[PDB]
C-alpha cells in the first residue's frame, strides 16, 4: 500500500498544477513536483532495501490490479525517480519566464507516475495503462507551447505510431489470455515453462510484443516518429529520450525473457532490429543539420544496440547500456538546451560554431557526453558498448556479422559525435551571446548527472573485474542464461573496442575539420540530413491513401443513403402507378371490380 | 420501488412542458439521479424491486419491472447523463420535458421484465425524439427524420409478429421473460423470429449497411445536442440482442454468428475511419457512435462472457462520454456559433479547462486506459479473439484511426493559432464537468466494483451457447 503512494503523490501534484496551475508563482510548481519526485524515490529504496514489494487489488472479474516491486522494479524505480528529479531541477532552472510552469510539471508529475505504474506491475493490462498513460504524456509534452502547427503534428504522429504498437500489445495479451487465463507475469510465467503449446502461438505473441516495443522505442519502420520530439522542450525531450518511454521496450523483453528465451527465431529477429535500428540512426545522424535531431538518431543507434543485446539474451547487458545511456543522453541533451539557452533558442549546427573558449563549464559537460557516446575507453558507454560486443559473440543466434557491424556502428557513433562538437563548438565564428550563458541549478544537476556518467561505469566489468549488475539482475527474473565465454582473446577484443573507438574519434574529427566534403559524402550527408526520404514513401503509400480512403468511403456512405432514397423513391412511383389505375370512369371501376371479384372467388377453390 | 424512479423522468417532462419553469426540470433530473443511484446500490439482484401489474390480461400482458444489475447501471448512465444535459443545456426551447420524457421512456425500456413492454417502449420512444427533432432546428429535418424513423419503423413492425411466434410457437402463458425463456422455440422457427429480431436491432444497433440513419439525424437536432445526445441513448439494440434475440432464438444465431460479427467488425472500423473524412462535429461523433456500436456488437455477438460484458459496459459508457461531448460541442456552438472543426482554431488559449474537459472526453472515446472505455473495449478484444482472431484483429485497426481523428478534431479545434478569444466557462458547466469527469474516472479506474453484476448474465448466457 506504501508502494502505491509513490504513484499517487504525482497525481495530486498533477492535479493541482492542471485544475488551479497558474494561480501559483513560477518557481513553486518545479518545488513540488520536485519535492513528490524525491519522495517517491526515498520510499522506493527504502522498500526495496526491506525486501520488496506486493500489492493487489480487485477489478475486472479475472483481472485484478498487481503490483510487483523486485530487483528489477527497483532497478528502473531508482533510475527514473533520480533522472527525473535532475531534470526536474534543470527545468526549474530553463523554464523561465515561460506560461504553463504548472502545465510543465503537472504533466511531468503524470508522467512519472505512470512509467512507475508501468515498471512495477506483474499483470500485462497494468502495462499497457502504463504503456498508453506514458504516451499521452508525451503527445502532451511534445505540444506544450500549442500555438505552433509545426510541434502539434509531431505530437499527432507520435501518438498514432504508439497507439499502432499498443494495438499490437493489446493483440499479443488477448493471445496471453486465450491460451493460458492468467494474464499475470508471475504465475503466467510459472504455468508458462513445461509444455509449451503451440509454439507458433506463442511465438506470434512474441512478435506482437515485440512490435510494440518498437513503437514504444521508435525501432524500424516506427522509428521516424522520434526526431520530431525535437519540438518539446528540452528536459521534456531528455524524459523521453533517456530515463523513459524507450526503457519500456527494453523492459518488456527483460520481463518475458522467459517467453523470449525459449523463442531462437524471435529473439534472432529482434536483435536483426536492433542492428538495423543502429545502422539507420549512425548513418543517418551527422547528416542532420540540427543539433536536437543529430542527437536523436543517436539515440536511436544506441536504442538499436540495446535491442541487440536483448536480442541475442543479454538482458543483463541490455540493462547495463540503458544504464549507461540514462546518464550520457541525458548530458548530451541537458548540454544542447543550455547551448540554447544561451543564444536564445537559434538552435542550428550551420548557424553555430566556435563556442569553445566561449563558453565555460558547458565545453567539459558536451565534451564529456560525446566521449560516452563514442565509447572512450575509460567511460562507462565503452563498458557497455563493448560487453553488448562480445555478448554478440558468446551468447546464442550466432552473432556471426552483428560482432563487425556493431564495431563499425561504434566507428561511425565516434565520427558523428565528433562532428556535432567540432560544427557547434570549433572551426568558425557565428551568432550572438552577451549576457547569462552559464546558470547555476541549469549546469548543477548537469554536474551530477556528468559525474555519474564518468563513474556509471564499473558496476559491470569483465570478469576478472567485478561484475555487480548480473547477481542483482538475474535471480527476481530473466532466469535462464547459456552463454560461453573466454579469457586473454576477450581483453584483445576489448582493446579492438577501445583502438577503433579512438580511431573513430580521430577520424571524425579530421573529416569534419576538414570541410573537404568530397562529391559523394556532400550528396551522402544531405540524403542523411532528409533521412534517406523514408517520410516520402511513409506518406506516400500509407497515409495520404487512408486519407483518400477516408473521403471515398464517406462517398460511398453518401452514396447508400442515396440509394436508400431510391427505395423510397420506387416505393412512391409504383404508389402513383397504382394511382393512376383510378382513372374516374365508371366503367373502368367497375370492370377492375368485377375482375377481381372473379380472381377471388377463383382463389377460393 | 422501481416504478416511481422509472415514472420521476416522465412526469417531470410533463411539469416542464405543460407547466413552469424551466430550471425545475434541472433538479427534477437529479432527483432521479439520486434515485436511480440508491436503487442501484443495496441491490440483491433481479427481484431488487419486483413490480407486476396486469395490462392485457385476456392477452397475457402484465406491467412487469425489477432492477437487474444490468438495469441498476443503465439506470445510472442514463440518470447522471440525462441530468448533466439539464443542468447545462441552454437548449431552453421550452422542450426540455420532451427529454426527462425520453429519460423516463428508456429507463422503463430497461425495466422491461415482460417481451411486451420492452417492444411497447422501444416503439414509443419513436414521439420525443422526432419531435425535438422536428420543430427544434435544421433544414432538413424532416427528412432526415423520415430516414430514422422509416428505418425503425420498417425494423420494427416485423418484430411484433417476431415476438407475437415467440410468444404461441413456445406456448407460453404470458409474455413474461421468464415464462418464455422457460419454453424455448424450436429449430427452423427461432430462425425466422431471430432473423426478425436480428434485422430490427441491427438497424437500430446500428451496423455498417444500415447506419445510414445516424449522421442526418445528429447533424440536423438542435445544435446544442441534447436531441443528439438522447438519440446516442437510443442505441439499445446490443443490448436487446443479448437479453431478449439469441436467448429466445439461439438456434438460428447460431448460423448467423459469423455475419453478424463481421457486420460488428466492419462498422466498428468503417465509422473510426471515415470519421477522419468528417468536416464537422455531428459527422464525426455520429461515425464515432457507429464504430462503438460495432465493437459492442462485436463484443456480444462472440459469445464469451468476457466479450460480452466488456461489449455492455462499453455500450453504456460511450453513451455517456458520447453525450458529453455533444454537449460540449453545443456550448462551444452557442458561444461561438459554429460547429466548423478549421474555423476557431485558438480556442485552447481562450477556454483554459474546456480543453482539458474534451481531451478526457475523447481520450475515453479512444480507449484509453484509465477510463471507463478501455475495460469494455480490452474486454471485447479477448472475447473476440477467442470467437474470430481475424475479426477482432481488423476491427481492431481502430485505435489508430480513433487516435487520428480524436486528435486531429482536438489539435484543429482548440490548440492551434489563437483567434479572437472565446468565452470561458459557464456556472453550470463547472458542475457539468466535475461531475462528467468524476464519473469517467469513477467508472473507469474501479471496472471492478461496476460491471461485477454484469458477470453472472453474461457467463450464463454464454454457455448458453454451448451444450
Amino acid at each position: 500500500m506504501a508502494l502505491l503512494g509513490t504513484i499517487l503523490l504525482p497525481l495530486l501534484g498533477f492535479a493541482l498544477l492542471g485544475l488551479f496551475g497558474k494561480r501559483m508563482r513560477e518557481p513553486l510548481p518545479g518545488v513540488l513536483a520536485s519535492g513528490l519526485v524525491l519522495a517517491s524515490f526515498l520510499l522506493g529504496a527504502g522498500l526495496l532495501l526491506s525486501g520488496g514489494a506486493r500489492f493487489q487489488a480487485e477489478w475486472l472479474p479475472g483481472i485484478p490490479f498487481s503490483l510487483l516491486l523486485d530487483n528489477l522494479s527497483g532497478f528502473m524505480l531508482l533510475i527514473v525517480t533520480g533522472v527525473g528529479f535532475l531534470i526536474h531541477v534543470y527545468a526549474i532552472g530553463y523554464m523561465g519566464g515561460d506560461p504553463g510552469y504548472s502545465r510543465f510539471f503537472a504533466y511531468f508529475n503524470l508522467f512519472i507516475a505512470m512509467m512507475l505504474t508501468l515498471v512495477l506491475a506483474d499483470s500485462y493490462p497494468v502495462m499497457f495503462i502504463g504503456w498508453e498513460g506514458v504516451g499521452l504524456a508525451s503527445f502532451l509534452l511534445i505540444g506544450f507551447w500549442y500555438k505552433n502547427p509545426q510541434y502539434a503534428d509531431s505530437a499527432r504522429k507520435a501518438f498514432i505510431v504508439n497507439r499502432i504498437g499498443d494495438l499490437g500489445f493489446m493483440l499479443g495479451m488477448a493471445i496471453l489470455w486465450a491460451l493460458y487465463g492468467t494474464l499475470s507475469i508471475s504465475e503466467l510465467k510459472e504455468a508458462m515453462e513445461g509444455p509449451l503449446k503451440n509454439p507458433d502461438l506463442l511465438a506470434l505473441a512474441g512478435l506482437l510484443l515485440f512490435l510494440g516495443a518498437v513503437g514504444k522505442s521508435a525501432q524500424i519502420p516506427l522509428m521516424v516518429w522520434l526526431p520530431d520530439a525535437m519540438a518539446g522542450p528540452t528536459p521534456v525531450s531528455a524524459l523521453i529520450h533517456a530515463a523513459t518511454m524507450v526503457t519500456a521496450g527494453v523492459y518488456l523483453i527483460a520481463r518475458s525473457s522467459f517467453l523470449y528465451s525459449v523463442l531462437p527465431d524471435v529473439s534472432y529477429a529482434i536483435a536483426v532490429v536492433g542492428l538495423l535500428t543502429a545502422a539507420y540512426g549512425a548513418l543517418s545522424a551527422f547528416g542532420q543539420t540540427d543539433i536536437k535531431k543529430i542527437v536523436a538518431y543517436s539515440t536511436i543507434s544506441q536504442l538499436g544496440y540495446m535491442f541487440l543485446a536483448a536480442g541475442v539474451g543479454a538482458y543483463w547487458v541490455a540493462l547495463f547500456h540503458v544504464f549507461t545511456h540514462a546518464f550520457f543522453k541525458a548530458l548530451l541533451f541537458l548540454a544542447s538546451g543550455s547551448v540554447i539557452h544561451a543564444l536564445g533558442g537559434e538552435q542550428d549546427v550551420r548557424k553555430m560554431g566556435g563556442l569553445w573558449k566561449h563558453l565555460p563549464q558547458t565545453r567539459w559537460h558536451a565534451l564529456i557526453g560525446a566521449l560516452a557516446l563514442g565509447g572512450l575507453p575509460l567511460l562507462s558507454g565503452f563498458w557497455s558498448k563493448d560487453a553488448i560486443l562480445a555478448a554478440t559473440l558468446t551468447y546464442p543466434f550466432g552473432g556471426v556479422g552483428f560482432y563487425v557491424g556493431a564495431l563499425l556502428v561504434a566507428v561511425l557513433t565516434a565520427m558523428y559525435a565528433m562532428r556535432w562538437f567540432v560544427l557547434v563548438f570549433l572551426g568558425e565564428e557565428r551568432g550572438h551571446h552577451h549576457p547569462h550563458e552559464a546558470p547555476p541549478v541549469m549546469l548543477w544537476p548537469n554536474h551530477l548527472l556528468a559525474l555519474g556518467s564518468v563513474l556509471a561505469g564499473y558496476l559491470a566489468l569483465p570478469h576478472p573485474l567485478p561484475n555487480v549488475l548480473e547477481p542483482f539482475l538475474k535471480p527476481a527474473l530473466a532466469e535462464v542464461e547459456a552463454h560461453h565465454l573466454s579469457l586473454g582473446a576477450e581483453w584483445g577484443l576489448i582493446a579492438l573496442s577501445a583502438a577503433v573507438a579512438l580511431l573513430g574519434l580521430w577520424a571524425g574529427f579530421v573529416f569534419f575539420q576538414r570541410k573537404v566534403f568530397p562529391a559523394w559524402y556532400l550528396a551522402f550527408e544531405a540524403a542523411s540530413r532528409e533521412a534517406f526520404y523514408v517520410d516520402r514513401a511513409y506518406n506516400a503509400l500509407i497515409v495520404n491513401p487512408l486519407k483518400a480512403l477516408a473521403e471515398a468511403l464517406f462517398y460511398g456512405d453518401r452514396g447508400l443513403l442515396s440509394g436508400y432514397f431510391g427505395l423510397g423513391g420506387a416505393a412512391r412511383s409504383l404508389g402513383q402507378g397504382l394511382a393512376r389505375l383510378q382513372t374516374g370512369y365508371l366503367r373502368v371501376y367497375a370492370l377492375l371490380f368485377v375482375l377481381g371479384a372473379l380472381l377471388l372467388l377463383g382463389v377460393m377453390r | 420501488m422501481v416504478v416511481l424512479a422509472v415514472l420521476l423522468p416522465v412526469v417531470f417532462g410533463a411539469l416542464l412542458l405543460l407547466g413552469l419553469p424551466r430550471a425545475l426540470g434541472v433538479l427534477g433530473a437529479g432527483l432521479s439521479f439520486l434515485l436511480n443511484l440508491y436503487l442501484f446500490l443495496t441491490h440483491p439482484g433481479g427481484v431488487a424491486h419486483a413490480f407486476q401489474a396486469p395490462l392485457l390480461p385476456g392477452a397475457g400482458v402484465y406491467w412487469a419491472f425489477g432492477l437487474d444489475g444490468l438495469s441498476a447501471l443503465f439506470f445510472l448512465t442514463i440518470a447522471l447523463t440525462v441530468f448533466l444535459g439539464a443542468l447545462v443545456a441552454r437548449v431552453e426551447g421550452r422542450f426540455l420535458g420532451l427529454a426527462l420524457l425520453m429519460e423516463g421512456l428508456l429507463l422503463g425500456l430497461f425495466a422491461a421484465r415482460d417481451l411486451l413492454v420492452f417492444y411497447v417502449f422501444f416503439e414509443a420512444a419513436l414521439i420525443p425524439a422526432l419531435l425535438m427533432l422536428y420543430l427544434y432546428g435544421g433544414e432538413g429535418r424532416t427528412r432526415a427524420l423520415y430516414t430514422f424513423v422509416l428505418f425503425t419503423l420498417v425494423g420494427s413492425l416485423p418484430m411484433l409478429a417476431a415476438v407475437l411466434g415467440a410468444r404461441l410457437l413456445s406456448g407460453s402463458p404470458t409474455f413474461l421473460l421468464e415464462d418464455l425463456l422457460a419454453h424455448p422455440l424450436q429449430e427452423e422457427a427461432a430462425f425466422w423470429v431471430f432473423l426478425g429480431f436480428a434485422l430490427a436491432f441491427a438497424i437500430k444497433t446500428p451496423l455498417f449497411p444500415l447506419h445510414a440513419w445516424l449522421p442526418p439525424f445528429h447533424q440536423e437536432n438542435h445544435p446544442s445536442g441534447l436531441a443528439d445526445a438522447l438519440g446516442t441513448l437510443y442505441k439499445v439494440g446490443v443490448f436487446a440482442f443479448f437479453r431478449f434475440a439469441i436467448p429466445l432464438a439461439p438456434e438460428g444465431f447460431a448460423q448467423a454468428q459469423g455475419l453478424l460479427l463481421f457486420l460488428a467488425a466492419l462498422s466498428a472500423l468503417y465509422g473510426a475511419w471515415v470519421a477522419f473524412a468528417a468536416k464537422d462535429f455531428k459527422t464525426l461523433l455520429a461515425y464515432a457512435g457507429l464504430s462503438h456500436m460495432g465493437v459492442a456488437a462485436l463484443g456480444v455477438f462472440s459469445g464469451t462472457p468476457e466479450g460480452a460484458m466488456g461489449g455492455l459496459y462499453l455500450l453504456a459508457a460511450s453513451g455517456v462520454y458520447t453525450g458529453g461531448l455533444f454537449l460540449l460541442a453545443g456550448r462551444l456552438y452557442e458561444r461561438t456559433g459554429t460547429l466548423e472543426i478549421g474555423r476557431y482554431r485558438g480556442l485552447a488559449q481562450s477556454a483554459p479547462g474546456l480543453a482539458a474537459l474534451a481531451l478526457i472526453l475523447f481520450l475515453a472515446m479512444v480507449g484509453l486506459p484509465g477510463l471507463s472505455g478501455f475495460p469494455g473495449e480490452f474486454l471485447t478484444l479477448l472475447g473476440a479473439y477467442k470467437a474470430s482472431p481475424w475479426l477482432a484483429a481488423l476491427a481492431f485497426l481502430s485505435v489508430i484511426a480513433s487516435a487520428a481523428y480524436a486528435l486531429t478534431a482536438f489539435q484543429k479545434t482548440f490548440w492551434e493559432e489563437g483567434g479572437s478569444g472565446v468565452k470561458d466557462l459557464a456556472g453550470a458547466e463547472w458542475g457539468f464537468a466535475l461531475l462528467s469527469v468524476l464519473a469517467l474516472l469513477l467508472m473507469g479506474v474501479f471496472p471492478g466494483y461496476f460491471a461485477r453484476g454484469l458477470h453472472p448474465l453474461a457467463e450464463a448466457f454464454a454457455k448458453l451457447l454451448g451444450g
